[PDB]
């Protein structure tokens, strides 16, 4: 129902990091508690992160009443001579704040969250992964909305720095007027200011890349994860292995990558009209640009990945195996959810596209289509999904080698096409039912203990009996 | 050489292994506390950068031993030169450095003895005159692959460097790319001729082969560059050693003092004051030998709780409309100034300690027999008297415009509270009874710093004020004694031909269209750089013989006042000390400092004198002022008498502003007699002559340019303007009486109508002025003080529509108009043309209007109903 006199109660541990956190604060710890109820009761994220530079006036002008009024009511009581002191020394730090008062409720916003971290893990003692991420992508989207407002700035101060350079070109006065003095004194104000803007800018730029470098290291081991359990899944095994946490990510990641990519096309185009000497920009766009365009293929390169492997529709119960003359189920999925609106994504399909040195294999071609087309608004209303249940394997000891089916697609969206291929899961083709007694034997054989996916050349209790 | 061959070899090599060569052995500093230390505002006990570990290591080793003076060419951000003046043998630290964009700028510090050093931006060394030093100190070049270019940067520096030093100068040069010929057969001769030799700091990073030149050593040139060589392509042979980590120094915090002192007090007349201000507080009285006055007494100091801060209240109800202003850079700067301890004491340095120089013996013959003759002739239809308790406490009552005081808190609250009570009457008439015998008890100053910005000094109209405080008591005496001087209007056109008193701001502009129907040459308006801090003795003197006029208990009283307060000053200023804060007492017998009304008139009359005399020397009435003779006295006197007053019609003197048109223009070339007086002009050359105006509508005065408009009609109106940028950004700043919203509102509407009754002609101010006056809710008086002081207008304060005020203003109350046909709608009255207005600082005309065009219509019709709860009333 409150804070603070249950923090101090609680431990020491605890009350460590509360005193670290409000020590070096400006809001001094006795303001906190004397104003306590007040204090939560203000709608302060509301004003923190909103439209209405109207909302934190009315809170810096509340708050200063509130400061005003209860000195008096302390002040009336004697002995009470350093409280009354500390009422007034915080009426002097707050006015630097009057110039921007968003500054305040930021500050108090996130002062109050912060606490809100440590009653939890405190409660939870005394009685992971994916929080990380979610906790990752709500800060980089808060710090991509604070780089979109400093680049509207920055847009804006140049604009209103070539239009006064322009009135003063146009005028044509060479005089030796001390007006001339002020005025090119307040131009070397401005393109200081300027100065520092672009390299304020190019910081918040770098920190970004990072941060989003981090999330996607950080993301690419749970599909590597996500693979292996659906291969111990495809296996006769009940495991569930969704894919909209996944998806979502790698959606967020992708929007998240175009963004900055259009930010800094747009700031380089900014940056043309009044580019000087001793500019940076130069470089650390082109740098930043072929950075972002590095991340954008790794992480695609590694997006594309087959949710079912081709199966027998008929008999559900043998996975990842062939029969001449019949149609096969296959689906494929994109973990990324963005495409352009105007443009069908188009997949491509291969069977054996690298064969082995040995005698001749038992090669085998795609009756049916190898090429399927999705409609844009699919995407939209499911996914992109990739359903071709109608394939079918012709002919031009038999269980040695296995046969790999691959799937190409090339990617277009804001003007970047990459070529995007996958493969799947090594499979063996029978010519008849009966061979299969012992083909499941060999595939198993091949399956329990492949350290390489690729490779074309008691415990069982679980899978042989399990049925 | 070998040192060719390690630089190819480092050239020869990648990003990635370049980044790992940097820290195999060298010494680092941890810089983890500093940076956040200095981020969040804190400015003692921190290095501002690397270059004072790197310093230090050398002066412990005793290899250059500062002393004397120091100059410091290109210091950077300043780490040399702080640290050199927390030393026991250092003087004073000068610093010169070339500022902009691309480099390093100063920043200011409050260590250990922070007060003897000074620096500069925005100086290039190449072309600086040589002057006297006792120690030298040069850190300054650049690296590039190409060592052809390092080689000529080296010899660049080196020759430029060779000009300074003496035979018995300390120095320490940084010398970049010492490995090649053609630097070391230039070092040798420097070497041959004032001895010394190289040594490589451990401290420096492996990228880079410099070294430094010293004072104290002895050696080869050639055996040290082939060892430095030979170490450096051998370091790249073994693991990598974690650096060894170094604590960065502290400097400390106060003052120090220099040992000078060049003024000496008056003990029986300040003897009182000082024994009754000890004993007041004798808890805390000690006695500092750290004081850094020099031209100022010093005797003792007390504690005292800090007041002050940075920057001030904004408006917010102006705010929320001028939203296309935050970009600007003006606006945002000159925001408001620092009034902490260090920045009182900032200001005190730099402008209030100083000294000036006494004139000769025919300078002050004319200076004697102008002011006789000007008292002589102002008295002619007035007659001095003695002021009432009931005009004091009239005025008081009403917010008149008294003068800068503080109300005795502890007792009182405010001044209205303690008129009406007996006790403050039996201290004043206590007081009155000791002032009569020739003593003063109770009669002292408190100092307040204001004026710090950095482009805030350029349009505040002002800057350096360092305004003086007084105790009520003493203005009401100070009041009954010499208030007829601004209750009967003395220095008005009519009485004085050169004063504008009780002249409103909408009127300056015909009297000098009037001016400029004379006969001569240009007109003339220099002006003078700290005018206050310029009086010295002679005019204090001077202006004290008003009192022949008087008789009786009147003048008692007057003479009094004239000899124990005006030239015999006691004040009060902060100090930051390292235990706190503490308040000293100074004492100081020249300068002014008294009320403000008191101050103008003595400005004035002091201007009007000193252009006398200039007039009188451009003339050629008199020749050589070392020494003057007789037959030029009678020829002075005759010239007085012949044609004193009309040349008085000529000028035209508000404050410490003056226009001029004089007879010829020989009026440029003389400045003997101007600058024995001390008046030294502002941003000249000493010996330069002056500059004239051959039109009136570009003559500045009051910071303003009067523009000149033409009706529908054919009337012709003269209309004053300023650089919007100054007035938008002064209408945000609220005077700290708010902590409310109706202050703050009947604020910004009260100075809301200054804009459309004054400035109406201009686009981009009257659609602002609307707004703001259709936000607030009406029927609120707007009574608050507003702006220029000493225009004694205050009439844009009625209550009743604009459209009256402004016709019994421009029209019917308009000597200079002839019909008086009045109008009836804000459309008649025109505009500033179209070119002129974007000239003086409008948004309008291009692109710029593609921005602010947002403002209109689309935003105001909405940020009105922005304001919210607070209820209101259009009137657009
Ligand atoms: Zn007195
Ligand atoms: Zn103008």
């Amino acid at each position: 129902m409150a804070q603070w006199e249950m923090l101090q109660n609680l431990d020491s541990p605890f009350q460590d990091q509360l005193h670290q956190l409000y020590s070096h604060s400006l809001l001094p710890v006795d303001i906190r508690q004397y104003l306590a109820v007040w204090i939560e009761d203000q709608n302060w994220q509301e004003a923190a992160l909103g439209s209405d530079d109207s909302k934190a006036t009315m809170l810096f002008f509340h708050f200063l009443d509130q400061l005003n009024y209860e000195c008096g009511r302390c002040s009336q009581d004697p002995e009470s001579l350093l409280l009354q002191h500390n009422l007034r020394k915080f009426c002097r730090d707050i006015q630097p704040f009057s110039q921007d008062p968003t500054q305040l409720a930021e500050m108090i916003f996130n002062l109050l969250l912060e606490e809100k971290r440590i009653l939890i893990q405190a409660q939870r003692a005394q009685l992971s992964q994916q929080h990380e991420i979610e906790s990752r992508i709500l800060d980089l989207r808060a710090m991509m909305e604070k780089l979109v407002k400093s680049i509207s700035q920055l847009k804006d101060q140049q604009d209103v720095f070539c239009f006064r350079y322009k009135i003063q070109a146009k005028g044509k006065t060479p005089s030796l007027d001390p007006h001339q003095t002020k005025e090119q004194k307040i131009l070397q104000e401005t393109l200081n200011e300027l100065d520092k803007r672009r390299k304020e800018v190019l910081d918040a730029s770098k920190a970004l890349l990072g941060r989003l470098t981090t999330l996607i290291e950080l993301l690419l081991p749970k599909l590597e994860e996500w693979k292996a359990q659906q291969q111990k899944a495809c296996i006769r095994a009940p495991i569930d292995h969704g894919l909209e946490q996944l998806e979502t990510w790698f959606t967020a990641g992708a929007k998240l990558l175009f963004h900055l990519r259009q930010l800094l096309k747009e700031l380089k185009g900014l940056s043309c009209l009044v580019s000087y000497q001793d500019d940076p920009l130069t470089k650390g766009v082109d740098l930043r640009n072929a950075q972002v365009t590095e991340l954008l293929q790794r992480l695609l390169h590694r997006a594309f990945v087959v949710e079912t492997q081709p199966c027998m529709p008929q008999t559900p119960h043998r996975p990842l195996i062939l029969k001449t003359g019949s149609k096969f189920t296959v689906r494929t999925r994109l973990l990324v959810r963005l495409q352009e609106g105007n443009e069908s994504l188009t997949v491509e399909v291969s069977i054996d596209r690298n064969p082995p040195q040995l005698q001749g294999f038992r090669k085998f071609n795609i009756l049916t289509s190898n090429q399927k087309t999705l409609t844009p608004e699919k995407g939209q209303s499911q996914g992109l999904i990739w359903d071709f249940g109608y394939l079918t394997l012709v002919e031009q000891g038999v269980t040695e080698e296995l046969h790999i089916i691959s799937f190409t697609v090339k990617y277009t969206y804001q003007g970047l096409k990459q070529e995007l291929k996958t493969d799947t899961l090594p499979v063996v083709i029978i010519s008849n039912m009966n061979q299969l007694s012992i083909a499941w034997a060999s595939v198993l054989w091949f399956n329990l203990l492949s350290p390489n996916l690729q490779n074309q050349q008691g415990p069982a209790l679980s899978w042989q009996f399990s049925s | 050489t070998l040192g060719e061959k390690w630089k190819n070899r480092l050239n020869a090599l990648g990003k990635s292994e370049f980044q790992i060569y940097k820290k195999s052995g060298i010494q680092e500093v941890d810089r983890t506390l500093a940076k956040e230390g200095i981020k969040r505002g804190e400015t003692d006990h921190h290095a501002v950068s690397r270059g004072s570990a790197k310093l230090r290591w050398f002066v412990e080793r005793n290899l250059v031993t500062p002393e004397g003076k120091v100059v410091d060419l290109g210091c950077g951000r300043g780490g040399w030169s702080y640290y050199c003046g927390g030393l026991k043998n250092v003087k004073e630290v000068k610093g010169l450095t070339k500022g902009g964009p691309g480099h390093e700028e100063p920043i200011p510090m409050s260590t250990y003895g922070w007060n003897l050093v000074r620096l500069q931006s925005g100086v290039d060394v190449f072309f600086t005159p040589p002057e006297k030093c006792d120690t030298l100190l040069c850190d300054i070049g650049e690296s590039s692959p190409n060592p052809t270019v390092e080689a000529g940067r080296t010899l660049r520096v080196l020759n430029l460097v060779e000009n300074w030093l003496n035979n018995n100068t300390q120095f320490c040069i940084k010398v970049l790319n010492p490995y090649m010929p053609s630097v070391i057969e230039k070092m040798e001769a420097l070497q041959r001729k004032y001895g010394g030799a190289l040594v490589r700091n451990p401290l420096s990073r492996n990228s880079t082969h410099e070294m430094y030149w010293v004072s104290n050593a002895s050696g080869n040139i050639v055996s040290s560059v082939n060892m430095i060589s030979r170490m450096l392509i051998n370091r790249f042979t073994m693991r990598h050693k974690k650096a060894t980590y170094e604590p960065d120094v502290d400097l400390g915090s106060g003052t120090r003092n220099i040992g000078i002192e060049s003024e000496t007090p008056n003990l029986d007349i300040i003897g009182k004051r000082i024994e009754k201000i000890k004993q007041e507080h004798e808890t805390s009285w000690h006695y500092d030998q750290d004081h850094p006055y020099k031209t100022w007494a010093y005797h003792g100091s007390y504690e005292t709780k800090q007041t002050g801060s940075a920057s001030s209240m904004v408006n917010g109800v102006v705010r929320l409309l001028t939203k296309p202003w935050d970009i600007i850079p003006m606006v945002t700067q000159m925001a408001m100034t620092d009034t902490t301890p260090f920045g009182q004491q900032r200001v005190f340095k730099e402008k209030v300690d100083t000294r000036t120089q006494e004139p000769k013996e025919g300078t002050k013959k004319l200076m004697k027999i102008t002011a006789e003759w000007l008292w002589k002739e102002l008295g002619k239809k007035k007659t001095p008297r003695m002021c009432t308790r009931e005009e004091f406490t009239r005025k008081v009552r009403s917010n008149a415009a008294l003068g800068a005081i503080f109300t005795d808190e502890n007792k009182w609250k405010s001044a209205r509270e303690a008129v009406e009570d007996s006790g403050f009457w039996e201290l004043v008439d206590k007081e009155r009874n000791l002032h009569l015998e020739g003593k003063c008890e109770t009669c002292v100053y408190n100092m307040m710093g204001k004026r710090e910005k950095k482009l805030g000094e350029f349009g505040k109209a002002k800057g350096s004020r360092a305004i003086w405080y007084m105790w009520l008591g003493a203005r009401f005496l100070e009041f009954e004694a010499l208030g007829f001087l601004n209750e009967d209007h003395w220095f008005s056109r009519e009485n004085s031909l050169s004063g504008v008193e009780g002249e409103g701001l909408h009127k300056l502009g015909y009297i000098l269209r009037d001016v400029s129907k004379k006969e001569g040459g240009a007109m003339y308006a220099d002006d003078t750089a700290g005018w206050d801090t310029r009086i010295t003795l002679e005019d204090l003197k001077n202006e004290e013989m008003v009192t022949n006029h008087m008789e009786g208990e009147h003048k008692k009283l007057a003479e009094a006042i004239f000899k124990l307060t005006y030239q015999n000053k006691v004040v009060r200023v902060q100090r930051p000390t390292p235990r706190g804060t503490v308040m000293d007492i100074i004492s100081r017998r020249d300068q002014r400092g008294s009320g403000q009304v008191v101050t103008y008139g003595l400005n004035t009359f002091t201007n009007m004198e000193a252009q006398l005399i200039r007039q009188m020397e451009g003339e050629g009435v008199f020749k050589s002022i070392q020494h003057l003779t007789v037959t030029e006295e009678i020829a002075v006197k005759n010239w007085l008498v012949r044609v004193g007053r009309e040349r008085l019609s000529r000028m035209a003197i508000s404050g410490d502003d003056c226009v001029v048109k004089p007879l010829d223009d020989r009026f440029a070339s003389a400045l003997t007699a101007l600058n024995d007086m001390g008046k030294v002009r502002k941003d000249i050359q000493q010996w330069e002559p002056s500059r004239g105006w051959n039109d009136w509508t570009q003559v500045p005065f009051c910071s303003h340019h009067f523009h000149e408009l033409i009706m529908k009609d054919g009337r012709v109106l003269v209309v004053p303007c300023r650089n919007q940028d100054e007035l938008i950004g002064r209408a945000r700043i609220s005077q700290g009486a708010g902590w409310s919203l109706r202050e703050t509102a009947c604020l910004g509407k009260s100075y809301a109508q200054m804009w459309s009754l004054m400035y109406f002609h201009r686009r981009d101010l009257r659609l602002a002025a609307n707004a703001i006056c259709s936000a607030v809710p009406s029927h609120w008086v707007p009574t608050s003080r507003t702006t220029w002081s000493i225009h004694a207008t205050h009439e844009w304060m009625t209550t009743e529509d604009m459209l009256t005020v402004w016709n019994r203003v421009w029209i019917q109350e308009n000597p200079w108009m002839e019909d008086k046909t009045p109008v009836e709608s804000w459309e008649e009255i025109p505009y500033l043309g179209k070119r002129e207005d974007q000239w003086c600082g409008s948004l309008i005309g291009l692109t710029s209007r593609a921005t602010w065009a947002k403002n209109i219509q689309t935003a105001i019709n909405q940020v009105r109903s922005l304001i919210g709860n607070e209820e209101y009333t259009d009137y657009m």
